[PDB]
C-alpha cells in the first residue's frame, strides 16, 4: 500500500465535503488536505437539488422564527443549542456563496430573491432557479481550484478508516481506476457521504448515495441517530422515483384523483382555494406527511389512476400557462416530458410519494465531532440535532454549507493537536483492511448481489413506510436479516482490477444492509408516532413526550447484532406543551 | 402483458485481456419508458457483471452518463430505446481514451476546466458586507452559459479536439467566458492567456457541432465565438500597449 | 499536462481580415457573379451598360478603385484563411502553411493595389 | 505496475464523410474555393481592362466559354451558400439583452439580409439602370 500524509482527510466531495475542503484550506494554508470522492465532485448528488437553500434575508424576518420554524418542524427532537447556531450563520454561509459566484436568482433592484419552502410563514429560500443544488456544489467545486491546499482524489472508493486508542489516525481508500489500494494518514478525518435514500426501491436519489460513510462508522462502534425517520417527498415520478420540486405546487399547481378531484380538502387541508392564488398550509401546500398520508388514503379508497408505472395521483400544472411555466419550471418541464413523456402544458404528470431524505445518520456533537476523537461527519450523512423527527424542505443544502465549514475548521484543530500514535496497531489495521477485501473477492456461493439488492429496496418500501405497522416493520426486520446472511454467500463474478463495478456496487450493498437494519430496528422499537415515523397500531399513533421525547442510536456489534441505545435532548428556550 | 426485446450492440474493452474493444449484443426487454441506462444496468444485473460505466443521477444533471450511440454523442440517462428499434451500438465517448468498456479517462477534460481559473476574482467584499448587486439584465450577460454540467459530450462532438487533444475544447472555454462575463468578476487577464494561446479559441473552426449535442442547451459554440471576439480587442490593446 | 502559460496567438489579425472579408463578399459577392459571371457575357443588359467603354470609365473613377480593390482583395483574405484550415481538417501537411496561403494573399493584394493604382 | 492500457481510436482523414453534420461543414468551407476562383477571374478583368478594348474583348470571350459559364454559376450557387451560413453564424458573436433576456440570432440574421437585399438591387440598378 503506498501511503500519503495529510494533515486532515474529507471523505465525499459532495457540497459540505467541498464546503469543509475550502474551510480548512483558508483557516491554514499550509495544510495537506486530501479530498476523497468515488466520483468527479460535481457528480454529487447535491447538483439534483432544485428546491433551495434556506436563510434569513428579508427585513420582517427574525432568526427565532428560522428556529421556532426547524424545531417545530422537527417535532422537538432538535438539538435547540445546534439549531440556534445553525439559523445564526445561514446568511453569513449563504451570502459568501454569492460573494464567490453562485448566481442566486435576483429582484429587479439587483438583490438576491427568496421563496417560501418547507411551509417556512416567512419566504427565506434563496434559489437560482430551480437548479440550486448544481449551481451550489459547481460554485463550490469550481472555487476549491484555487486552493492549492486542497489536493484531490477523484474516483477513490473508501473502503475503512483507522482507529486505535479512540483516535482516528487516517483510511483505506482503493483508487478506482488502477484497483490498487491506498492509505491516507490524517490525524483527523471528515465523513461526508450523503445518506442512504438508495436503501429504497423507489427514490429521488443519484446512483451513488448508498450509506458508505454510515456504514464505516458503524464498523467501529460508532452510533447511528434517528435512523427510524425518513423523508419521503410527495410528489415524485412513478418507476424512477424522479423528484417534481414542491415549487410546482407553490406557484398553483393541483394534485388531483381519478375524478379529478382535488382530495386534500376531505384530509383537513380544505377548504379548496381558487386556482390562481394557493395558500400556504392549505390544499396543495399542506404540511408535507399530511399529503403524502393522503396518498396512502386515496389508494386505499381506489381513487389512485393505475399506470403499467404504478397507481399514481395527477399533478395537474396547465393552468400555469406557458410563461410562467419557462420562467421557473423550465426542469420540471423536461423531466416530465423526458421521463414520463408529458408536457406540463398540454396535460397532467403522474406522481406519488417516494423516498427522498435520509434524516438519520453518523451521530455528532455541536462541533461535527462523533465519539472517536478526530473523526467528524457532516451533511446528509451525519446527524447533529438540526432536524429532529422532519427536516424543514431547504434546511438541508442550508446545513452543507453551515456545518462543512465548522468541520473543516473544527478538524483544523484537532488535527493540529493530535501528537502520534502506535504505527504498528496501525499499519495492522490497514492489513485489517486489505485482509477483509481479499475475504470479499474469494468468497464463493453464487447468490446474485443485484437481487439481494432489489429485495433489499422491497423490504424497505413495503415495511418502512409513511404509515408503519409491527406486522411489516418485523417482516422487513425478519427479511433484511436473512439478505444479510446471504449477501455473505454473493460471488463478485468479475475479477478484474480496472474499475470493477461489480465490486464496487457490491461492497455498498453491504453498507447498505447494516443501515437498512438501522433503519428498521430503530423504527420498530420506536413505539409512538412523530415526524416521518408514522404507526397505526394501538398506542402508537401519537406523539409520546413522556417516553420518546429522545433520540435513538442504533450500534452494531461485532457479533452482527444491531442494538438501541436512548439519549437526551437538548432543549434551550423552546420546551415543548 | 409482454414486452417487446432490443438487440442491444455494446463495445466491450478490458484492458486486461483485451487488444481492441469489441461489439458484444445483448438482449434487452424494453417499453416506452426505458432509457439506455435501464438498459445499461438490466445487462449488468442478469447478462454481462462485469459492464463497467459511469452513472449516477438518472435525471441528465449529474453528467457522468455520457457515452456514444449510433455514433451520436449522449446522454445514457436522457437516450430512450423506443427510438432505436432498427439497431444500437454503444461506444465510450469518442475523442477520449477509453479505459474500460463505456469508462474513459476524463483527465484532460479536468485540467482543462482547471486553467481556466474558474472561480471569482479580485473582487474584495467580504460577507458581512452582504452580497453584490447585480441584475437580472446582468446575469442574463453569462446566465445561459453558467448550465453546462460538465458532461463532455460536446467534445467527442468536436473534431477539432480529435485532431488537436491539446485543444482546452468548447467547455473549458465556455466556463472561462462565463466568469469573464461575469459582473461581479475581475480576474479578465488572468483567464485571456489560455484563450488566446492557438490551443485556446482559435483551435474552433465553429464546425458548431458542439452546440447540437449540449444536453443543456449552453451553446458553448455561441461562448467560443463571444470569446474570438474577446481574444480579438484584447490582441489589439496589448499590440497598442507601448508602456 | 496542460502548460502553465502559454504562447499568445497571431490569429486575431487574420480573423479580424477574414471577417471584413468574410462580411463583404456574404453581401456582396452574389450581384457581382451575377453580372460579370453571368449577365455582361450573356449580353443580358440595357443597351450599352456593361460595354467596354462604361466598365472602364467606372473602373478609372475614384469610387470604382476603392470598390473593386475591395471586390477583389477582402474574398483573398477569407477563402485563402479558409482555404489554409481545409488543410489541416482534411489532414494534408502543407510546408509554410502561413507563408504559403497568407502570402499568396498579400501578393495578389499587391497586384492587385497595383492593379488599381492602374497598370 | 499498472494493469490499464488505455486504448486511443484513431482520428482519419475522412472523418467528416461519416456523419452528415460534419459534410455540411465541409461543405461550407468548400465555398472558399469559388470564392478566391472568382476574385482572380476580377484580376484577368481589371488588367485586361486596362490593356484596352482588344484583350477585354478576349476576356468576355473567355467568360462565354460553356464550361467557364458553368463554373461561375457554381461560384453564384457556393456565394449564396456562403452567404445564407455566414448570416447565421456571425449573429453569435453577439451578446445583446433586450430587456432582460438574451436577443436570439433572428433579429439581425433579418437584418443582414435586408441589406443584402437593398444592395443587391441598389447595384443592380446602378450596374444597368444609368
Ligand atoms: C432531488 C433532490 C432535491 C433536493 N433538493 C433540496 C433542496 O432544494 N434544498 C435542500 O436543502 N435540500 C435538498 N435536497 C437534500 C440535499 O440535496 C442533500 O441532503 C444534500 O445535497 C447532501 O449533500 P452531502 O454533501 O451531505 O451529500 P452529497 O452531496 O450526496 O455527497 C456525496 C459525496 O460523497 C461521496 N461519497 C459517498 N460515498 C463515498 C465513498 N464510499 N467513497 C468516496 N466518496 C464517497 C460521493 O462521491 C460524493 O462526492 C434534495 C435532495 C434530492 C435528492
Ligand atoms: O421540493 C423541492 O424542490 C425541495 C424539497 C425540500 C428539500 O429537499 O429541501
Ligand atoms: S457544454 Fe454542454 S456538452 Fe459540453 S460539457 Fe457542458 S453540458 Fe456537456
Ligand atoms: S464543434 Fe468544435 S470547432 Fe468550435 S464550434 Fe464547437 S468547439
Ligand atoms: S446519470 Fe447523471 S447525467 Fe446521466
Amino acid at each position: 500500500m503506498q501511503t500519503f500524509q495529510a494533515d486532515l482527510a474529507i471523505v465525499g466531495a459532495g457540497g459540505a465535503g467541498l464546503r469543509a475542503a475550502i474551510a480548512a484550506a483558508q483557516a491554514n494554508p499550509n495544510a495537506k488536505i486530501a479530498l476523497i470522492s468515488k466520483v468527479y465532485p460535481m457528480r454529487s448528488h447535491t447538483v439534483a437539488a432544485e428546491g433551495g437553500s434556506a436563510a434569513v434575508a428579508q427585513d420582517h424576518d427574525s432568526f427565532e422564527y428560522h428556529f421556532h420554524d426547524t424545531v417545530a418542524g422537527g417535532d422537538w427532537l432538535c438539538e435547540q443549542d445546534v439549531v440556534d447556531y445553525f439559523v445564526h450563520h445561514c446568511p453569513t454561509e449563504m451570502t459568501q456563496l454569492e460573494l464567490w459566484g453562485c448566481p442566486w436568482s435576483r429582484r429587479p433592484d439587483g438583490s438576491v430573491n427568496v421563496r417560501r419552502f418547507g411551509g417556512m410563514k416567512i419566504e427565506r429560500t434563496w434559489f437560482a432557479a430551480d437548479k440550486t443544488g448544481f449551481h451550489m456544489l459547481h460554485t463550490l467545486f469550481q472555487t476549491s481550484l484555487q486552493f492549492p491546499q486542497i489536493q484531490r482524489f477523484d474516483e477513490h472508493f473508501v473502503l475503512d478508516i483507522l482507529v486505535d486508542d479512540g483516535h482516528v489516525r487516517g483510511l483505506v481508500a482503493m483508487n478506482m481506476m488502477e484497483g490498487t489500494l491506498v492509505q491516507i494518514r490524517a490525524n483527523a478525518v471528515v465523513m461526508a457521504t450523503g445518506g442512504a435514500g438508495r436503501v429504497y426501491r423507489y427514490n429521488t436519489n443519484g446512483g451513488i448515495v448508498t450509506g458508505d460513510g454510515m456504514g464505516m462508522a458503524l464498523s467501529h462502534g460508532v452510533p447511528l441517530r434517528d435512523m427510524e425517520f425518513v423523508q419521503y417527498h410527495p410528489t415524485g415520478l412513478p418507476g424512477s422515483g424522479i423528484l417534481m420540486t414542491e415549487g410546482c405546487r407553490g406557484e398553483g399547481g393541483i394534485l388531483v384523483n381519478k375524478n379529478g378531484y382535488r382530495y386534500l380538502q376531505d384530509y383537513g387541508m380544505g377548504p379548496e382555494t381558487p386556482l390562481g392564488e394557493p395558500k400556504n398550509k392549505y390544499m396543495e401546500l399542506g404540511p408535507r406527511d399530511k399529503v403524502s398520508q393522503a396518498f396512502w388514503h386515496e389508494w386505499r379508497k381506489g381513487n389512485t389512476i393505475s399506470t403499467p408505472r404504478g397507481d399514481v395521483v395527477y399533478l395537474d400544472l396547465r393552468h400555469l400557462g406557458e410563461k410562467k411555466l419557462h420562467e421557473r419550471l423550465p426542469f420540471i418541464c423536461e423531466l416530465a416530458k423526458a421521463y414520463v413523456g408529458v408536457d406540463p402544458v398540454k396535460e397532467p404528470i403522474p406522481v406519488r410519494p417516494t423516498a427522498h431524505y435520509t434524516m438519520g445518520g453518523i451521530e455528532t456533537d455541536q462541533n461535527c465531532e462523533t465519539r472517536i476523537k478526530g473523526l467528524f461527519a457532516v451533511g446528509e450523512c451525519s446527524s447533529v440535532g438540526l432536524h429532529g423527527a422532519n427536516r424543514l424542505g431547504s434546511n438541508s443544502l442550508a446545513e452543507l454549507v453551515v456545518f462543512g465549514r465548522l468541520a473543516g475548521e473544527q478538524a483544523t484543530e484537532r488535527a493540529a493537536t493530535a501528537g502520534n500514535g502506535n504505527e504498528a496497531a496501525i499499519e495492522a489495521q490497514a492489513a485489517g483492511v486489505e485482509q477483509r477485501l481479499k475475504d470479499l473477492v474469494n468468497q464463493d456461493g453464487g447468490e446474485n448481489w443485484a437481487k439481494i439488492r432489489d429485495e433489499m429496496g422491497l423490504a424497505m418500501e413495503e415495511g418502512c413506510g409513511i404509515y408503519r405497522t409491527p406486522e411489516l416493520m418485523q417482516k422487513t426486520i425478519d427479511k433484511l436479516a436473512e439478505l444479510q446472511e446471504r449477501f455473505k454467500r454473493v460471488r463478485i463474478t468479475d475479477t478484474s482490477s480496472v474499475f470493477n463495478t461489480d465490486l464496487l456496487y457490491t461492497i455498498e450493498l453491504g453498507h447498505g444492509l447494516n443501515v437498512a437494519e438501522c433503519m428498521a430496528h430503530s423504527a420498530m422499537a420506536r413505539k409512538e408516532s412523530r415526524g416521518a415515523h408514522q404507526r397505526l397500531d394501538e398506542g402508537c399513533t401519537e406523539r409520546d413526550d413522556v417516553n420518546f421525547l429522545k433520540h435513538t442510536l442504533a450500534f452494531r456489534d461485532a457479533d452482527g447484532t444491531t442494538r438501541l441505545e436512548y439519549s437526551d435532548v437538548k432543549i434551550t428556550t423552546l420546551p415543548p406543551a | 402483458a409482454e414486452m417487446k426485446n432490443l438487440k442491444i450492440e455494446v463495445v466491450r474493452y478490458n484492458p486486461e485481456v483485451d487488444t481492441a474493444p469489441h461489439s458484444a449484443f445483448y438482449e434487452v426487454p424494453y417499453d416506452a419508458t426505458t432509457s439506455l441506462l435501464d438498459a445499461l444496468g438490466y445487462i449488468k444485473d442478469n447478462l454481462a457483471p462485469d459492464l463497467s460505466y459511469r452513472w449516477s443521477c438518472r435525471m441528465a444533471i449529474c453528467g457522468s452518463c455520457g457515452m456514444m450511440v449510433n455514433n451520436v454523442p449522449k446522454l445514457a440517462c436522457k437516450t430512450f430505446l423506443r427510438d432505436y428499434t432498427d439497431g444500437m451500438k454503444v461506444e465510450a465517448l469518442a475523442n477520449f481514451p477509453i479505459e474500460r468498456d463505456l469508462v474513459v479517462d476524463m483527465t484532460h477534460f479536468i485540467e482543462s476546466l482547471e486553467a481556466i481559473k474558474p472561480y471569482i476574482i479580485g473582487n474584495s467584499r467580504t460577507a458581512d458586507q452582504g452580497t453584490n448587486i447585480q441584475t437580472p439584465a446582468q446575469m442574463a450577460k453569462y446566465h445561459q452559459f453558467s448550465g453546462c454540467i460538465n458532461c463532455g459530450l460536446c467534445y467527442a462532438a468536436c473534431p477539432q479536439f480529435g485532431l488537436n487533444p491539446e485543444f482546452i475544447g468548447p467547455a473549458a472555454i465556455t466556463l472561462a467566458h462565463r466568469y469573464n462575463e461575469d459582473s461581479r468578476d475581475h480576474g479578465k487577464k488572468e483567464r485571456m492567456a489560455q484563450l488566446n494561446s492557438q490551443n485556446g479559441v482559435w483551435s474552433c473552426t465553429f464546425v458548431g457541432y458542439c452546440s447540437e449535442v449540449c444536453p443543456k442547451h449552453v451553446d458553448p459554440a455561441a461562448a467560443i465565438q463571444q470569446g474570438k471576439v474577446e481574444s480579438s480587442k484584447d490582441f489589439l490593446i496589448a499590440t497598442l500597449k507601448p508602456r | 499536462m496542460i502548460n502553465p502559460n502559454p504562447k499568445r496567438s497571431d490569429e486575431p489579425v487574420f480573423w479580424g481580415l477574414f471577417g471584413a472579408g468574410g462580411m463583404w463578399s456574404a453581401i456582396i459577392a452574389p450581384v457581382m457573379i451575377l453580372l460579370v459571371g453571368i449577365l455582361l457575357p450573356l449580353g443580358l443588359f440595357p443597351g450599352d451598360a456593361l460595354s467596354y467603354e462604361r466598365v472602364l470609365a467606372f473602373a478609372q473613377s475614384f469610387i470604382g478603385r476603392v470598390f473593386l480593390f475591395l471586390m477583389i482583395v477582402l474574398p483573398l483574405w477569407c477563402g485563402l484563411h479558409r482555404m489554409h484550415h481545409a488543410m489541416h481538417d482534411l489532414k494534408i501537411h502543407v510546408p509554410a502553411g502561413k507563408w504559403v496561403f497568407y502570402g499568396l494573399a498579400a501578393i495578389l493584394t499587391v497586384v492587385t493595389l497595383i492593379g488599381v493604382v492602374t497598370i | 505496475t499498472t494493469k490499464r492500457k488505455p486504448y486511443v481510436r484513431p482520428m482519419t482523414s475522412t472523418w467528416w464523410k461519416k456523419l452528415p453534420f460534419y459534410r455540411f461543414y465541409m461543405l461550407r468551407e468548400g465555398t472558399a474555393v469559388p470564392a478566391v476562383w472568382f476574385s482572380i477571374e476580377l484580376i484577368f478583368g481589371l488588367f485586361a481592362l486596362k490593356n484596352g478594348p482588344e484583350a477585354w474583348a478576349g476576356f468576355v470571350d473567355f467568360l462565354q466559354n460553356p464550361v467557364i459559364v458553368i463554373i461561375n454559376l457554381i461560384t453564384l450557387a457556393a456565394a449564396l451558400l456562403h452567404t445564407k451560413t455566414w448570416f447565421e453564424l456571425a449573429p453569435k458573436a453577439a451578446n445583446i439583452i433586450v430587456k432582460d433576456e438574451k436577443m436570439g440570432p433572428e433579429p439581425i440574421i433579418k437584418s443582414l439580409w435586408a441589406v443584402t437585399v437593398v444592395a443587391t438591387i441598389v447595384i443592380l440598378f446602378v450596374a444597368l439602370y444609368w
